[PDB]
């Protein structure tokens, strides 16, 4: 499928409700394992279990370690920009 | 490994 770019809405009291898996030193892109019910993921409607997550906000994610990839996606705020692919 | 967000 073709890149997207989704916006998820998170108030700074809530996680984005996903679950991820992969990374660098998996030889695979970060990946949304699960979406959980009611959080802003599933909120959004745009973003589904088995997207690669290549960037959020303009940080490019493609050849992050999980751990990093996962820091970095926790220190997003308010209105953020996912860009995903479902290859 | 699996980390939520």
């Amino acid at each position: 499928g073709p890149i997207r770019k989704v916006l998820l809405l998170k108030e700074d009291h809530e996680g984005l409700g996903i679950s991820i898996t992969g990374g660098k030193e998996h030889g695979v892109p970060i990946l949304i394992s699960e979406i959980h019910p009611g959080q802003p993921a599933d909120r959004c409607g745009g973003l589904h279990v088995g997207d690669a997550i290549l960037a959020v906000n303009g940080v490019n994610l493609r050849d992050t370690k999980h751990k990093e990839a996962v820091t970095i996606l926790s220190q997003q705020r308010g209105e953020i920009e996912f860009e995903v692919v479902y290859v | 490994p699996t980390s939520i967000i």
